[PDB]
């Protein structure tokens, strides 16, 4: 589920 | 001669073992599991027919 | 007041649930031990009490066929560890093997004495403390509810939705973050009045 | 009926001993309960030999256990002093172990000795 | 390998009461009936479930010839749960103990063994688990036990002796039942050390069948074992 | 003193009953910790003799539970017995040379001990 | 030429009359075969005519180890006596062949067999179980044989009490785990008493 | 359980795509489905493996792959392993 | 879906997407020299 989802807001 | 049928022999034995199983002297220290994994749906016994 | 006092609240359900782990250790041990002299027993009686009464009244398997179990057993199962005490696969022990298997098993309903006054003395405590409380959800599911958020003051100032789910945090925020259905009963869903309802009507 | 059983006779003590000196000179043998141990954890011992006249006999009673349970030929001789003369070494030795290799110079030798001892287990 | 603290996935093998356990390497398990503790210091995998701590022990193929069986790729095993198996050569309980996993609470093992020194561990082992009968007596004379040992699901042979073929014929007309399972493991150097190993499992074969027993496979247990092999056979006490 | 004048808050007379009655519950178990270790030597003495003497009944009886029984202990050589004891420190470069041999030593004792019907201390006792 | 049969259960002697003879001839004829495992079949070849059981574990033991050595005890002899006729011979069926001989010496009118034909009703018996005593009461058979099982094999080793090091390995858990419980529980008590 | 924790997942792949994980080791083909039912469990080694077959509590994690990050062999094959792969892609 | 990830969290799928293209790259290396056979 890495694929599926996407990474916002990185710190 | 004699070195080329020592490495055509030493040839043949790492080949046997991508033939078959072979007693290799057993267990040598603790028991580390299959390496190489189990395969579940796989037999190889030798059926009466 | 000596009589309004939460600490007294938190301490025991805490002391409550840490009798109940050491007296099921020494359980086990019991069963484990004396298991040894009689293993066929742990089979038949499951109730630690029980199982440590049968002990103190024979502490040896041929003491089984005069010995009286009707005041801990009943007819049928007490009948039952008399025929597994001569068939037994066990082997024999010393009287001073015996004497300290009798003082552990004496641990046991000690043990199990004292377990039952402190759920009196909980309920006590918790019907002068916060009468209100219990006489809706109860004194167990109530002092589980103070003591959760630490003190009684910390639970009042909690809006109820908090009160609803308070035991269910690893499925709440879970839920949340996952874009999951979330919990809906906590700690109250042993409520008596939870209880009550059935399907949906739990939520509710 | 004793604990040290079955116990060689005068005639099958020197055929024992016979092997272990020629496996000691062949680096077959394993001298020592403690090496015979080992030898019997790990599946390479062909067969025990045993001093009856251990004092006391009990620190070597482990052995007829771990061989029984693999399977192995175990036998007792009378003396520990011959034991361990044979065995090579300058002190007495209450147990050997011959280990297992079907490219020795002496396999002959040894299957012969393990035939009979066979027998009088 | 497999150390200490490592994780591993737990699922279950073809035979029923058989499991593998992933990861780096495979590992052979079985569930431990009697947890907590280990027979002959095998290593054990804890799985919390709902909760409850549940145990597994390894299967080492290199201790067990069943399990290089199960290794090598046996097609049917008629030890599973739920039946009762008659164990002849139960030294200790290195593999009863493995055998009274898979037949579990339901399933009962009879293990015969003769010698009294590893007689001594097999009781102690067995009264860990309440599904093992031990009985110390000669295979070679089943009548000293039939008051002990009811009608058998299977027979497995591990009997290192010259003449075991009449050992597990003895014990099979009398325990085993009508298409009952025989397994026996058959090690060429105990029977016959003059003739090569295919001489001896050819004859041992031939004398099975003049007990009627019918062979249904054979394994040979390299790379774990050296002139072994495991004869699975079907009792056909009508006929063949 | 103290007691005259202190800070401590008076608490209730069940709560009282509790305390005392918790502290007899605590009372109770060191007196049966007492007997039971009783037991234990002497238990030890009969069924272990030659390794109790050696090195001592609660050390001795520690190392029979990590075998996880006496004739696990008398199977195990030498070196197992000393790394069976190597997380305790029961058996503890002079030191090193010490706690080996005293395990060669107490790998015999276990033996005497396991493969008697009635051990002796004897042969612990010179061990 | 089998009338009466003789099975040892561990929980008594059950004595058998055979009221059809099976085909001798035939005795491998798959049909044959068949009726022996088919319980509706079985039952018109024999029926049961007497049942004693042991007093008790101890009496279950003593007649264990004189079955397994072949030999006649007491209550053997009684229910042997009560139940064959004393008759040319009375042919009894029974599963040891070592039996035999001591069974003709108590009773010299009585001719014993343990041939095939004679194994084959011993071993539906054996298959049955309890399912031929029409309800009498014989126990568990299978609990019966785990007792009497570890009785057996215990006998033949010499298990004793003297060598059992468990009570080391009890007490040893105990006693930490009671250290760990004095401590926890006492630092309680300082804390209870500690508010007052 | 029907959304299943993503820590479990990732340790699934792990099993299924072993092959890769070190140069030196290889497998026999198999196709390896995720059971229908399986449990996630601790090994506990032997006492008498305390220094053979042990791992050190630190070193312990809760997951496969935790574990297979610590290895600092293990992450330098596979920073140059993926690099190498980068740049012919 | 647009998610808000910890460092520990990070690390653990920046791992596991290294390890399939490393098993993607040997796997089609594997097929193709036994498809060059």
């Amino acid at each position: 589920e890495d694929e599926d989802e996407e990474e916002v807001l990185a710190m | 001669s004699r070195v080329k049928k020592r490495k055509k022999y030493q040839k043949a034995q790492k080949k046997l073992k991508s033939v078959r199983a072979v007693y290799s002297g057993g267990q040598s220290g603790v028991y580390e599991g299959e390496k190489t994994g189990i395969k579940k749906g796989l037999t190889r016994s030798v059926k009466f027919k | 007041s000596a009589d309004k006092v939460d600490v007294m609240i938190i301490q025991a359900i805490a002391l409550l649930d840490d009798l109940d782990k050491e007296l099921n250790t020494y359980a086990m041990r019991c069963k484990e031990w004396y298991g040894w002299h009689f293993p066929e027993l742990a089979k038949i009686v499951t109730d630690s009490v029980a199982y440590a009464r049968i002990i103190l009244t024979m502490g040896i398997r041929s003491k089984a066929s005069e010995t009286d179990l009707s005041e801990i057993l009943p007819e049928e199962i007490e009948e039952r560890v008399k025929t597994a005490a001569e068939v037994s696969m066990g082997t024999e022990i010393t009287q001073t093997d015996l004497d300290n298997i009798n003082a552990l098993a004496e641990q046991i309903v000690e043990f199990a004495a004292y377990r039952e006054q402190l759920s009196n003395y909980l309920s006590a405590r918790m019907k002068a403390i916060a009468p209100n409380l219990t006489q809706l959800v109860g004194e167990l599911v109530g002092a589980r509810l103070i003591a959760h958020s630490g003190s009684l003051i910390s639970l009042a100032k909690s809006p109820a939705s908090t009160i609803q789910i308070l035991g269910a945090e690893k499925a709440l925020f879970r839920a949340l973050k996952t874009k999951h259905d979330t919990p809906k009963y906590g700690l109250l869903y042993h409520a008596s009045l939870v209880g009550q309802a059935t399907g949906k009507n739990k939520g509710k | 009926n004793p604990k040290a059983f079955p116990l060689a006779d005068a005639a099958l003590t020197q055929q024992i001993l016979d092997v272990v000196q020629q496996a000691a000179n062949l680096r077959q043998l394993k001298k020592g309960a403690n090496e015979a141990t080992k030898t019997l954890n790990r599946g390479i011992s062909e067969f025990i030999i045993m001093a009856a006249d251990c004092e006391p006999i009990e620190i070597l009673l482990h052995l007829p256990l771990l061989c029984e349970d693999k399977n192995v030929p175990y036998v007792f001789v009378p003396s520990r002093v011959a034991l361990g003369r044979a065995c090579g070494v300058s002190r007495p030795v209450i147990a050997a172990s011959i280990t297992t290799n079907d490219a020795s110079a002496i396999k002959t030798q040894i299957y012969a000795v393990k035939d009979k001892i066979e027998t009088l287990l | 390998g497999a150390r200490g603290g490592a994780k591993v996935v737990i699922e279950p093998h073809r035979h029923a009461g058989v499991y593998i356990a992933r990861g780096k390497e495979d590992l052979l398990v079985t569930k431990n009936m009697a947890p907590g503790e280990s027979v002959y210091g095998e290593k054990r995998i804890s799985v919390e479930e709902p909760p409850t701590k549940v145990e597994y022990r390894v299967w080492n193929p290199f201790r067990s010839k069943l399990a290089a069986g199960i290794m090598g790729g046996l097609d049917e095993l008629f030890i599973a749960p739920g039946k009762k198996v008659l164990y002849l050569g139960a030294a200790s309980g290195t593999s009863v103990s493995h055998v009274s996993d898979v037949v579990g609470p339901e399933g009962v093992v009879y293990a015969v063994e003769f010698s009294h020194r590893p007689g001594r561990e097999l009781i102690s082992m067995a009264k860990k688990r309440p599904n093992i009968i031990p009985i110390i007596e000669d295979a070679r004379h089943p009548q000293k036990y039939r008051m002990l040992i009811g009608m058998v699901d299977c027979v497995f042979a591990d009997v290192a002796q010259p003449d075991q073929a009449r050992i597990i014929a003895l014990n099979s007309h009398m325990f085993l039942k009508d298409q009952g399972g025989v397994v026996i493991s058959i090690k060429a150097n105990c029977i016959d050390s003059t003739v090569d190993a295919e001489t001896v499992f050819a004859r041992e074969v031939q004398k099975l069948r003049e007990e009627r027993i019918k062979p249904l496979e054979q394994l040979t247990l390299e790379p774990y074992e050296r002139d072994h092999c495991i004869v699975v056979g079907r009792y056909m006490r009508s006929g063949l | 003193d103290n007691a005259r004048i202190s800070m401590g808050q008076d608490i209730s007379e069940t709560d009282m009953e509790n305390v005392c009655v918790f502290a007899q519950r605590v009372a109770s178990l060191a007196d049966y910790r007492r007997q039971l270790y009783d037991y234990l030597c002497e238990k030890m003495h009969t069924v272990a003799p030659n390794l109790s003497e050696l090195i001592g009944e609660v050390i001795g009886a520690r190392l029979i539970s990590h075998a996880g029984s006496l004739t696990n202990l008398s199977k195990q050589a030498a070196s197992t017995v000393q790394i069976l004891g190597a997380e305790k420190a029961l058996f503890r470069k002079n030191k090193g040379r010490i706690s080996r041999y005293l395990a060669n030593k107490c790998s015999m004792a276990s033996r005497i001990d396991n493969y008697s019907e009635e051990p002796s201390n004897v042969f612990g006792s010179v061990l | 030429p089998i009338e009466y049969l003789l099975f040892e259960e561990p929980t008594g002697y059950a004595v058998f009359k055979v009221k059809l003879q099976q085909d001798d001839i035939g005795s491998r004829l798959k049909e044959v075969q068949e009726q022996i495992n088919d319980f509706g079949a079985f039952t018109k070849l024999i029926e049961l005519v007497s049942f004693a059981p042991f007093k008790g574990a101890a009496e279950a033991l003593e007649n264990a180890n004189d079955i397994s050595e072949g030999l006649v005890s007491e209550s053997l002899k009684a229910i042997l006596d009560l139940n064959l006729p004393k008759a040319k011979n009375i042919t009894l069926a029974i599963s040891d062949k070592n039996l035999g001989p001591s069974i003709k010496e108590e009773f010299p009118y009585v001719d014993c067999i343990s041939n095939e034909l004679a194994q084959d009703l011993i071993r539906g018996v054996r298959l049955h179980g309890e399912k031929l005593f029409k309800g009498l009461q014989s126990g568990d058979l299978e609990r019966a044989q785990l007792g009497l099982g570890h009785a057996y094999s215990r006998a033949k080793v010499k298990f004793s009490v003297q060598k059992n090091d468990n009570h080391i390995i009890q007490a040893i858990a105990l006693l930490d785990q009671l250290d760990k419980d004095i401590n926890t529980f006492a630092m309680r008590v300082k804390e209870w008493y500690g508010w007052h | 359980d029907d959304n299943m924790r993503r820590e479990v997942q990732r340790d699934l792949l792990l099993i299924k795509h072993r092959a890769a994980l070190d140069p030196k080791r290889h497998y026999k083909k198999q196709r390896w489905e995720v059971p229908e039912r399986f449990a996630i469990g601790t090994i506990i080694e032997d006492k008498s493996e305390f220094y053979s077959s042990r791992m050190n509590r630190k070193e312990r994690k809760s997951t496969i792959l935790e574990t297979l990050m610590g290895d600092e062999a293990s992450n330098k094959y596979f920073k140059r392993k993926y690099n190498e792969i980068q740049e012919k892609s | 879906r647009a998610v808000v990830l910890g460092g520990d969290e990070k690390k653990a799928r920046s791992f596991i997407q290294k390890v399939l293209t490393i098993s993607k790259a040997k796997d089609s290396k594997r097929k193709e020299q036994k498809a060059s056979q």
